[PDB]
């Protein structure tokens, strides 16, 4: 089973106040949500395309991976951080 | 044949019918199947052997042959008229009911005589331990008697007796080899009555020790057959008496423990504090709830159980707000209407049971361990009954204070005793409970990377985490002892699993470009690392996030490999190895050398 | 434990049964009946 | 024997696989028993009589002999090569698999053909009630003929062909004796082809009828076996299954039926009015749960059904407070906080689902039936499902009313329309329902004497009660029909009861004076009415306070009576009143014969 | 099982306003609860010794019973029977 | 469906089979068999 919502309600807390820093494909951070797949807290980590949860701890240079897609709202937690970055 | 046997009453012809067990004034002749005098021939040959220590000292009888307690009756020999009337069997060797009991009786009188000398014979030879591993290594024969002569306590039985020991002793350790009367000199091969047996005992250079090896094997094979590690991820009801649950009682730290890290405990999350009030023994305390959110045993989902909080060592502040002192701490439960995580006031909570205070208020429970006084290590302890909550939907336990007169001071402090050690015992194992409902019933594959980080720690004793857990354990001891999951071995353990990856990582790879042939050296290795991480801590494969060991098939697959893995060792498995564990073997025996060399000097 | 007659060679309540435990005969069928790979063949 | 023949394949020697089923060109020989001839005999012996008829009419084609169909072959018969070698069989008679067709297809044939005369030849003798069952009776045959030369309908048969169904006909009927030829006079015996079969049928004036009374019994015995009636009051968990739930959807009335009357249906017992709101549809209406209690029906203890609440012909007061007009009726769910019966404010109430509105406001529905206006006769209906309602500890179906807007004038009105006659059909009989709670098994004896005058006639369809009631209902009718627990006959099923006071009322005395000995006249006067009690009404037996029938002995007692008194009834258990019985039989044949005394004037 | 409780409802209803009266052994009707056996309502019907229901009709004149018994405390709703009279 | 071999006479997967209802005989074992009091006997 996917998420396990135990994992979704530290993205909520880590987007309400926003700490959650969107990582890409070559494990580099962007804040733009278009080229990031990893979705961190950083206790949690979740690919953005498959949508499953990958790491308990953060730092997404030691993740193994094989998933490929596009686009994926949720994007409201994405706007939310932004919001409550100020 | 087997069994007792019979004969033909009506005489003659023997059918179905006209047979019945022959009994008499001895008893009942059984038969001595060719297998069964293997035994009490060698329960007699290990006392024969005594021999040279029955005459010296008067005891004993003369040697016990086999052939004096049997007979050579013949009849049909079965288990019963039906079945015996196909067996007949012509001057078989039978002994009789009365019988049966002598050569019992007498290997036991002879065994205990024998069980004491061979005491004695034993303080004396094991202290020169005559068994080395690798190579030979001698200690000239005086010396070491002259030694012996003086270590030896007063009372052994090797002193009174030492060449009538000294004979028994022969027939035990090929290591004294006597000197042959005619040729004044040793004889090479040494003929200690065990010859075969104690040949293959020998660890052999080429694989450690078959009988060693051997066991190991079987004894895996035991279990692995045994508590049903076969069927580890099935996917389907299993009653828990399939997992042989039992000396299972696990113990905590809630008021700790995250609501949804575990079902059974839920928390009273309320803006301000809760103050209630109860008639407990007259006096009238009041319940707290305090400040932060007080995480409460939920009563529903909690198999009757022998709940018993212990509340000791941890901090009792009574210094300060001195509200909290002459609160007697008590396990109460409480009666909520409204679900608890939405019970807001005082009139929302039912009612509320002390069902196990504590004598005496909180200022004799303490104790000074340097300012933070501390609680006297003390047990409180309710015995929750499933039933005893019928209908009542919400109903919580809790490790509360009791305070018998709420004040300001108290305002910051929430008196939850669940800080403390609680402990609960699972007393009625038919019934199991699983993400907070009670069952009779698992589904092992569901409870596979299905649990968190701690929804594993923090599991209930005696629930599908924790049953879940003491099964992967056994399988884990399997392997680990067994299989050889612990060197570059690419065992059959990580090996069952290496297949999986491949049929798994190759389908992945069908339909788009297939740029990427499978690898096979890299899966080797993460499967290896996968069935190593197995062994290593069985549990894991429980929590959500684990790499390969979590997918549906490995586990299902490891053990139906592991199974047949065991079921074809050989007997020679020790060769893993066999080599460092021998050149270590070499290194002990020319250390013991060392030691016959000094035994040899001192005393020579 | 109405009476029987034939169907086994004891009445239950037949005349004078008796139960009495020696510490002797410590009752036991056939468990261990090895069967291991090795050990069966 | 029975079975296909079956003959030794391998030749000779014939064992138990040197057989096989002996097919061929014409189909598999299955044996021809005794008894199957007698079937297939007198199924062609009542083709064969309507002989007169076939020439008549060139149908037909000769009479049909079954031993046309059949053949003479031997082997071995049975139903599997290893039974089939315990029959030995010589020369018996098989009939062939396409044989085992014509028999079938030509009976079939046959049986159209006659069918139809056979319809005809009766409108006509029906038509002059040749049977009578008490002393005789004639008719002048010329006037007899003479008039049905009349009545008879020009399309019948038996007026184009008068003696070609007539010849027929003396054999169907002992009361037409044909004038014998040479003496030209009737016999005083009749002899139809069904001589003995006719003979025991005729109403014996001993004892009613064997025929009937003979099967009134097998009848009774069937149902005995049959239902379960034999356990009847078994004290001891039973599947609901073994009670056969059918066909049972009953219909009550709430708003009236008592909570403490029906666990079912709980209530909202509370001071003031409880207005709350509910977007539904968008229009935003408001439940009322008015100034009376408002019993809704509960959702727990509620067997996953299909309610249908009906409301028609009842009340509509749109008239006076304009406020009830407007609101669409609807049945709708309430899920509480706060336990029902303890919920007092619109705050408590979660949520309230609309399950099934009706379209169209009270206003429309309304029909005016003499000033007050009543409901067109509409059926709202939701369809409840155990676990729809999982968790949630309370919810409520409450048929009410969902005003659009509340008013002054609707502060008296509560507007359930649970006054109307709801329909509960529990859709999944293998779940009953007891005393509040769900389950799969009933304990009969324990719904005895335990439930209240209503807390019967209150009872959940299909809920113990529902099934303890159609149970024995059906042991009511055995008794009722077989036993004459109607006459002062004192009966095998009011003795059965007998004895069971007296060993009751006989210890009581036991101990104490005993100033009084058992009296036995006023006993057996005393269980005769008892057991004609239960036969009346079974339902009293769950009744707490029924005299004698709700002490645990009786019933479970009355049943094993009633149960072995079917099995010997004998076959003459119509002497019973067969003096009376007889006299009415004499009272009609004297009426009867007055008829056919003017079918013999008129139409001389 | 004795009573059922819908009929302990029923004899409180009937003792708040006290309706109930207390018949004896000889099918008379007395206010002393020393000689009265039978306790109505006019509902349910009650021999105070056995204490069980005995017919849901009044009249006790046609009940048959066949209990003896002495000291039957509860007489607190026959004393709140007697303050409810007035 | 696994081919079996000679425990049955007939094989299920077996050659040529065929499942084809027909009228004419509505397929019935022996469940009405008679055995009440006065008719057993
Ligand atoms: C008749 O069956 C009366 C009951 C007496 C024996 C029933 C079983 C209890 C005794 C067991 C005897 C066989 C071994 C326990
Ligand atoms: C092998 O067992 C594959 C499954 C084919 C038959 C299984 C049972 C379904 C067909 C029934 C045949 C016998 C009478 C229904």
């Amino acid at each position: 089973l996917h998420m396990i919502p135990q994992v979704a309600h530290a993205m909520v807390r880590a987007a309400a106040a926003g700490r959650l820093t969107l990582y890409t494909r070559t494990r580099t951070e962007t804040t733009n949500f278009d080229h990031a797949e990893y979705v961190t807290c950083g206790r949690y980590t979740i690919c953005a395309f498959c949508l499953t949860t990958l790491a308990p701890h953060a730092n997404v240079k030691t993740i193994q991976d094989s998933h490929a897609c596009s686009r994926q709202p949720n994007e409201a937690i994405r706007s939310l951080v932004e919001v409550s970055d100020k | 044949p087997t069994g007792k046997l019979w004969r033909p009453v009506g005489t003659s012809v023997a059918t179905i019918d006209s047979l019945a067990i022959v009994s008499d004034r001895f008893g009942q002749y059984s038969f001595v199947n060719e297998g069964m005098r293997e035994t009490f021939s060698k329960a007699l040959f290990d006392i024969n052997m005594w021999q040279p220590l029955f005459q010296a000292t008067k005891t004993g009888c003369g040697p016990i042959v086999l052939s004096s307690f049997t007979t050579t009756t013949s009849g049909y020999v079965g288990a019963t008229a039906g079945d015996a009337l196909d067996n007949p069997v012509t001057n078989g060797v039978f002994i009789s009911t009365v019988q049966i009991m002598n050569l019992q009786r007498t290997i036991a009188a002879r065994m205990r005589d024998v069980a004491l000398w061979q005491k004695h014979l034993d303080t004396a030879m094991t202290m020169l331990t005559p068994d080395i591993s690798a190579g030979s290594a001698s200690c000239n024969w005086k010396s070491l008697l002259a030694f012996a002569k003086d270590i030896l306590p007063l009372d052994n039985l090797c002193l009174t007796y030492p060449n009538e020991f000294y004979n028994v002793a022969i027939h035990r350790y090929p290591a004294l080899k006597p000197g042959n009367p005619d040729t004044k000199l040793p004889d090479a091969q040494a003929h200690p009555l065990g010859e075969v047996a104690g040949a293959f005992n020998a660890a052999t250079s080429e694989v450690g020790s078959l009988v060693g090896s051997s066991s190991t094997l079987s004894q895996a094979i035991s279990t692995m057959a045994g508590k049903d590690l076969d069927l580890i991820e099935a996917d389907t009801p299993l009653p828990v008496s399939v997992f042989t649950p039992s000396l299972a009682p696990r113990s905590y730290r809630p008021a700790f423990i995250k609501p949804e890290d575990a079902k059974w405990i839920a928390e009273f999350n309320n803006s301000s504090l809760i103050r209630k009030t109860l008639t407990y023994s007259g006096a009238t305390y009041t319940v707290q709830l305090g400040p932060g959110p007080t995480r409460v045993i939920d009563m529903n989902a909690m198999i009757d159980s022998v709940l018993t909080l212990d509340v000791s060592g941890t901090i009792l502040p009574y210094d300060t707000n001195p509200d909290l002192s002459t609160s007697v701490p008590a396990f109460v439960l409480i009666q909520t209407s409204v679900p608890i995580q939405q019970v807001t006031t005082a009139a929302n909570i039912t009612a509320i049971t002390v069902v196990s205070a504590a004598g005496a208020s909180a200022i004799n429970l303490a104790i000074n361990v340097r300012g933070q006084p501390r609680f006297n290590m003390l047990h409180l302890q309710a015995t929750f009954e499933r039933e005893t909550i019928t209908g009542i939907p919400y109903i919580y336990g809790l490790g509360t204070f009791l305070i018998p007169s709420p004040t300001s001071s108290s305002n910051f402090s929430n008196p939850t005793l669940m800080d403390g050690l609680l402990t609960v015992t699972p007393v009625l194992l038919r019934e199991t409970t699983y993400k907070g409902e009670v069952v009779d019933a698992i589904v092992p594959a569901t409870v596979m990377a299905n649990q968190t980080s701690e929804e594993v720690a923090s599991a209930l004793a005696n629930d599908a985490i924790v049953l879940v857990s003491n099964h992967l354990n056994k399988l884990a001891n399997v392997v680990g002892d067994a299989i050889p999951v612990a060197s570059r071995t690419d065992d059959s353990a990580t090996s069952a699993i290496v297949s999986r990856l491949a049929v798994q990582h190759k389908l992945s790879q069908v339909g788009q470009a297939s740029p990427t042939p499978p690898d096979y050296p890299l899966l080797w290795r993460r499967a290896k690392r996968a069935a190593s991480m197995f062994v290593s801590n069985p549990s894991l494969a429980l929590q959500v996030g684990i790499p390969v060991l979590t997918q549906s098939g490995m586990l299902s697959a490891l053990t139906s490999g592991v199974g047949t893995a065991l079921r074809t060792g050989s007997l020679g498995k020790g060769v893993t190895d066999a080599s460092e564990k021998l050149r270590a073997r070499q290194s002990l025996t020319v250390a013991k050398q060392a030691f016959f060399d000094q035994i040899g000097s001192l005393w020579p | 434990g109405n009476v029987q007659t034939s169907v086994n060679t004891y009445n239950i309540t037949g005349d004078g049964n008796s139960f009495t435990p020696t510490s002797d005969m410590t009752s036991t069928a056939a468990p261990a009946i090895d069967l291991k790979p090795g050990v069966l063949n």
